[PDB]
């Protein structure tokens, strides 16, 4: 196998075969050398299919003696070298979020790691926009469940700024619901006025009246917006 | 004079909505 | 993962040959807590010590 | 100064050689990256946490230095108990438990706790109960000094922690709770402790304090009367009329069947002299629950009809 | 999904798919 790497004859699947061979015989640390000796030889569209192997074996196989900073290095080396070549990455940014949450327990860090995965600067926000929506939704789910009012209001006040207006519709609703559940409904009503965006998610802002003259004024304001 | 002319160019529903909310709350 | 199960299925295909061959800060609280509880129990042990001296 | 050369060494060690070399080389590289992030922003406290966790394992000589750097550089430039303050305090708590469990030199503890009582800015704004309670509990391991620590701060969490510390240690907390009343359900815990240790005196205190939604807490006196069986329960039922028609049900409950009927009749007369039909219906239901009682229920129904007529 | 079976040799060639000095060099090579 080594004189088939030296001749540059390996294929990606044959490299993963070498890795699985060495892992099955409990020479696990040698397999990481095989992922390192082969990942530089293939273009970015193949590397992402070898990295998902290398990070999973490193982070989960029980014979890996990799210190918490060593795996935390791998996930940064992958995420820089893939994202600089515009590959979609949510299977790495989620795995990093899980690993960081599991080992350090610093949930704010893992939330930030997802946030980094939403705000990737390589390509325009309309590129890979299915994944880059899922990451935001995961991030804010963690934030609301675990961290509480502080970081939620700083994630929401970033997410709505950068996603395209046609995709922001569920975030304003969920944000206003969260703020209303906190209380002091004028703060919620700011976002409920912010719902004037385009497209029929504004009906949720009308249905949010459960949070009478003020309601009539709301009806008037929405009616004006209906012909803007 | 048509040019001169053309240049010049909810409470019940609220109560009904309140009634609907009350009916739903029961 | 993509390449792994290709490798696994090919590992099954090898057996043919193998045959033929024969709450804002809760996150930080949760991390400090196992040390804080040890200090708590050490404090209470010393409390019982000074109580045993007082009697 | 060639950082790319260091990267080249690291890439070599990844591809060849045993794991210990990679672990040390990675530790160096991650030390540099955490330093460059922290000098760029001191308020990513998560990065501070992982940096200290790296230093604690790979660079034992470097630990205390980085703790000092962390406490002095990462302080907020703000007030009002903002989020950055709430997270900044945990670094000091980490440092306290490091000097306690790992160094075992308590001059460091007393020094850092004094620096905390200086640098927290408790003097005019928000104050962190966590450090006062840590200091008070520390002084026991250091013990009579823990009285001045509480008095420096004395915000409900501080009172609650000190009272529990008294209870673990002891009787002086009752007066501390009396002073805590100056700051609205703690009287229940006070009563529970006093009745555990004096039930007559505790109940007298409760009665005097009641002699000024307060009734929701005053119901504990009824529990005290029930435990005392106890003639003072009658005064609680009478004072519960502050209207009497609602209190009539409890009056009938406290009143043997004929006595409850008499009490219900008296309360019905009071309601009539002031809804009296509802009192009559309540008396009828009371007779039904007690169940000549059925005939009395029928008579109450007829009188209820005559009252509504 | 046939991509996983090309060699590194077959992958480095697939990366591939003017001044007078360079045109002169190319002409010399071609001749």
């Amino acid at each position: 196998y080594n004189t088939v790497i030296d001749l540059r004859l390996i294929t990606p699947a044959m490299a993963e075969n070498f890795a699985l061979f060495l892992q099955n015989h409990y020479e696990v640390m040698e397999s990481f050398q095989v992922y390192e000796k082969t990942i530089p030889l293939f273009p970015p569209e193949i590397q992402y299919e070898l990295w998902i192997e290398y990070l999973e074996v490193a982070t989960s196989h029980q014979l890996s003696s990799l210190s918490p900073e060593h795996i935390r290095f791998l996930f940064e080396k992958a995420l820089k070298n893939l994202c600089s070549n515009g590959i979609d990455c949510k299977t790495i940014f989620i795995a990093y979020s899980v690993f960081e949450e599991r080992i350090s327990g610093l949930i704010s860090k893992s939330i930030e790691i997802l946030r980094r995965g939403a705000v990737i600067g390589t390509v325009s926000v309309s590129t890979h926009l299915e994944s880059r929506l899922q990451l935001w939704r995961m991030c804010i789910s963690k934030a609301e469940s675990t961290l509480g009012p502080s970081v939620t209001r700083e994630l929401y006040q970033e997410c709505i700024q950068i996603l395209p207006n046609s995709k922001a519709v569920e975030f304003v609703i969920k944000f206003s619901d969260f703020e209303s559940s906190i209380g002091e409904t004028i703060r919620a009503r700011e976002i409920l006025a912010y719902g004037a965006k385009l497209t029929e998610l504004w009906d949720s802002f009308e249905i949010f009246e459960l949070k009478k003259e003020t309601y009539k004024d709301m009806l008037k304001m929405k009616k004006v917006l209906e012909s803007n | 004079q048509r040019a001169e002319m053309i240049n010049r160019s909810x409470x019940x529903x609220x109560x009904x909505x309140x009634x609907x909310x009350x009916x739903x709350x029961x | 993962p993509s390449l792994r199960d290709l490798s696994l299925e090919r590992d099954q295909e090898l057996n043919q040959l193998r045959a033929r061959i024969n709450c804002e800060t809760s996150d930080l609280k949760a991390k400090l807590a196992p040390i804080m509880e040890v200090l708590e129990k050490k404090t209470n042990e010393k409390i019982k010590g000074i109580i045993r001296k007082r009697v | 100064s060639n950082q790319l050369l260091k990267a080249g060494l690291l890439d070599f060690e990844k591809q060849f050689g045993d794991i210990n070399s990679i672990e040390e080389t990675i530790s160096y590289k991650r030390k540099m990256e955490y330093e460059t992030i922290l000098s760029n922003n001191a308020y990513d406290y998560d990065t501070w946490w992982l940096y200290l966790d790296l230093i604690s394992e790979s660079f034992p000589k470097q630990i205390m230095q980085t703790f000092e750097k962390a406490i002095v550089d990462s302080r907020p430039k703000e007030l009002s108990k903002n989020v950055q303050w709430k997270r900044y305090i945990y670094l000091w708590m980490r440092y306290i438990c490091y000097v306690e469990l790992e160094l075992e030199n308590s001059l460091l503890e007393e020094e850092l706790f004094q620096r905390l009582i200086d640098d927290i800015i408790p003097h005019k704004h928000f104050t962190f109960s966590k450090i006062w309670l840590m200091y008070a509990k520390f002084l026991i391991r250091h013990v009579p000094k823990a009285r001045k620590i509480l008095g420096k701060a004395i915000k409900a969490k501080t009172f609650k922690g000190y009272i529990e510390l008294e209870v673990k240690l002891f009787d002086r907390v009752r007066k501390i709770y009396e002073k805590f009343i100056e700051f609205l359900q703690i009287w229940s815990q006070y009563g529970e402790l006093e009745e555990n240790l004096w039930d007559r005196v505790r109940g007298i205190y409760t009665i005097a304090l009641d002699e000024n939604k307060e009734a929701k807490i005053v119901l504990l006196q009824k529990y005290i009367t029930f435990e005392t069986e106890f003639e003072k329960a009658r005064k609680l039922y009478r004072r519960y009329l502050e209207q009497s028609w609602i209190e009539f049900a409890m009056y009938q409950t406290s009143t043997e069947q004929q006595l409850l009927d008499l009490a219900k009749l008296q309360s019905e007369n009071v309601d009539e002299d002031i809804e009296n039909k509802l009192e009559a219906r309540k008396v009828f239901e009371e007779a039904i629950v007690f169940f000549k009682q059925g005939r009395l229920s029928i008579l109450e129904a007829l009188k209820d009809y005559e009252e509504t007529y | 999904e046939k991509a996983f079976h090309y060699t590194v040799q077959e992958y480095d060639a697939w990366e591939r798919r003017i001044s007078y000095d360079q045109l002169a060099k190319l002409s010399y090579e071609k001749t």
